[PDB]
RNA sequence: AGUGGAGCCUGCGGCUUAAUUUGACUCAACACGGGAAACCUCACCCGGCCCGGACACGGACAGGAUUGACAGAUUGAUAGC
């Protein structure tokens, strides 16, 4: 795996003001900006649920709502399930998924399937 | 009584106020 | 006019949440000698008007005044 | 200087204000020595309903009768009459900040009932919003005579005796010289040539239902005199039946 | 038994006393009279538009609501 | 000059969906609610805290009824509720 030339090793040692460089637009107009509260509030969470597990077994999941947050390199490795409006979606966190919001895995729709009319 | 009647603590919390201000975007932090 | 029915059901609300009832906090405050001589325990708070009478709380750590909110070490 | 820029920013946070934790320097306003001019930096016409019960839970607690009766004549009852006129009916937090106003009643009725009857221009809308709020609460006994003869001495309009007749309505034990006062708020009304409204009667039904232990025989045929000038094909039977069996003292 | 014939209805009350209830005579003997229990599920419109309405309490899940879907309300 | 044919956009049916909030159906149904809806607007859905009168009766309170409260730990939220 690599990232924009950078692996994920160089990634998590990274500044933060290097990733400002290292992403896509959006991901880096938000990171100018600032992570809210509750998304700092997420990120210390996921902190604790990974460093609170045996060796050989994947951490356990976090549930959250925060699907205006945006993956760091920091949660790769990391499950969490993400709310999409209705029921949550436990999903594992790859190195793929990083320039991507957490919106994007729990889709809050269910896709359509025509039934055969009525009356029109 | 009815009828008859017609700073260093502020600095403190003034920091505090930009404290919290400067938290709840933290764009530093690893 | 037609009436409504009035429908029952039951759930219950009886178990709500109530802070603990801490009986006879004065002598927590004073130790009073066998002669007659009183000595207070806790911190007396010196601010501008909650003086002389008002105490601070014990923390772990510093001290807390329960009226104009003055905080220590 | 910088302490403007503080006061600035809570500005826009007070009136976009819906919930939860406040900034701490808004908290610490009454502790503080010049505080009117603080306040006016906040901007409290331009905050939202649910900001104004906050602001007032805050200067309830915070001691200073006298600081906390001169923010509800400036800033808390004007915008109850702003909303009334406005909405015809009120706000939920503008209503539920009236309640946590009453935790001073000395300020509450100083601030907030007397100067509303004392202005004249108090509408009937107005008076059974605020007057309902004082049924809800429990109002000690000297407070809530020392309203009662006030409004009794008082100018006479259709929205003052709906206060008084529900201060009544709480059936606590009346100090002497503040019946002698009702009385005679009543028999003003004995040579009164104006048609007196029904909420006028029913006032003096509750008058008379609960008080007529407490009424010596010179005023009680007074009041007889009184539903023999200004009758009533309803109620005025009612007073006369109340009256006729009552047991003094 | 044959009609016609007169029927009485009595209740044990207490000690053995027969209370008299019912009095009458005997109708048709037949099994195929079908006699039918009702039952009437109350439900409540809290949001109304012209012709169409929005009904709760009447059901509490939703494909309770699907099986009753024929029966006219 | 067009539209109806094409792509797209929007309205109403219909179809889905937890929800796709909504009256009007040959003019006066059809970009009408100034309705360009990320939030609000929002009426709709899935979740979660919170309290919801007066009155009469029975209990607790001055050997505090209750209010307010700095920081920290909690769940999807800087919840002294
Ligand atoms: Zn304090």
């Amino acid at each position: 795996f690599t990232y924009r030339g950078v692996d994920l090793d160089q990634l998590l040692d990274m500044s933060y003001e290097q990733l400002m460089q290292l992403y896509s637009a959006r991901q880096r107009r938000r990171l100018n900006r600032g992570l809210r509260r509750k998304q700092h509030s997420l990120l210390k969470r996921l902190r604790k649920a990974k460093k609170e597990a045996p060796p050989m077994e994947k951490p356990e999941v976090v549930k959250t709502h925060l699907r205006d947050m945006i993956i760091l390199p920091e949660m790769v490795g990391s499950m969490v399930g993400v709310y999409n409006g209705k029921t949550f979606n436990q999903v594992e966190i790859k190195p793929e998924m990083i320039g991507h919001y957490l919106g994007e895995f729990s889709i809050t729709y269910k896709p359509v399937k025509h039934g055969r009319p009525g009356i029109g | 009584k009815f009828y008859e009647q017609y700073s260093n603590r502020l600095q403190e919390v003034l920091n505090d106020y930009y404290k919290e201000k400067a938290e709840n975007c933290v764009k530093l932090n690893t | 006019a037609k009436k409504r029915k009035k429908k029952s059901y039951t759930t219950p609300k009886k178990n709500k949440h109530k802070r603990k009832k801490v009986k006879l906090a004065v002598l927590k405050y004073y130790k009073v000698d066998e002669n007659g001589k009183i000595s207070r325990l806790r911190r007396e708070c010196p601010s501008d008007e909650c003086g002389a009478g008002v105490f601070m709380a014990s923390h772990f750590d510093r001290h807390y005044c329960g009226k104009c909110c003055l905080t220590y070490c | 200087p910088r302490v403007l820029e503080v006061y600035r920013g809570v500005r826009e946070v007070l009136s976009k204000y819906r919930s939860g934790k406040l900034p701490k320097a808004f908290k610490i306003i009454p502790a503080l020595s010049n505080w009117e001019q603080i306040l006016y930096v906040t901007e409290p016409e331009a905050w939202t309903a649910a900001a104004m019960y906050q602001a007032t839970r805050i200067f309830a607690s915070n001691l200073k009768e006298r600081m906390a009766q001169r923010f509800y004549n400036l800033v808390l009852l004007p915008r109850v009459r702003d909303d009334v006129a406005e909405y015809k009916r009120l706000n939920f937090h503008l209503y539920m900040a009236l309640k946590k106003a009453l935790f001073k009643p000395g300020a509450w009725f100083k601030g907030i009932l007397i100067p509303l009857c004392e202005s004249g221009t108090c509408t009937l809308r107005e008076a059974i919003i605020v007057g309902s709020i004082i049924t809800k609460c429990s109002i000690p006994v000297l407070h809530s005579s020392a309203a009662m003869l006030k409004i009794a001495e008082m100018e006479y309009s259709g929205a003052n005796s709906i206060f008084l007749r529900l201060l009544l309505d709480k059936k606590y034990a009346l100090p002497y010289r503040v019946l002698d006062a009702l009385v005679f708020h009543f028999l003003g009304f004995r040579t009164e040539k104006r048609e007196l409204p029904v909420l006028w009667h029913q006032c003096l039904l509750t008058l008379v239902q609960r008080y007529k232990a407490d009424l010596a025989t010179d005023q009680k045929e007074a009041l007889l005199e009184l539903l023999r000038l200004q009758p009533h094909p309803q109620l005025s039977p009612e007073i006369r039946r109340e009256l006729q069996s009552a047991v003094p003292r | 038994t044959f009609p016609p014939a007169s029927v009485l209805l009595f209740k044990q009350k207490s000690n053995g006393m027969h209370s008299l209830i019912a009095t009458g005579h005997l109708m048709s003997v037949d099994p195929d009279r079908m006699v039918i229990k009702r039952v009437v599920l109350s439900g409540h419109p809290f949001k109304i538009f012209t012709k169409m309405a929005v009904v709760r309490y009447m059901f509490f899940n939703r494909e309770d609501v699907l099986w009753f879907k024929p029966v006219e309300l």
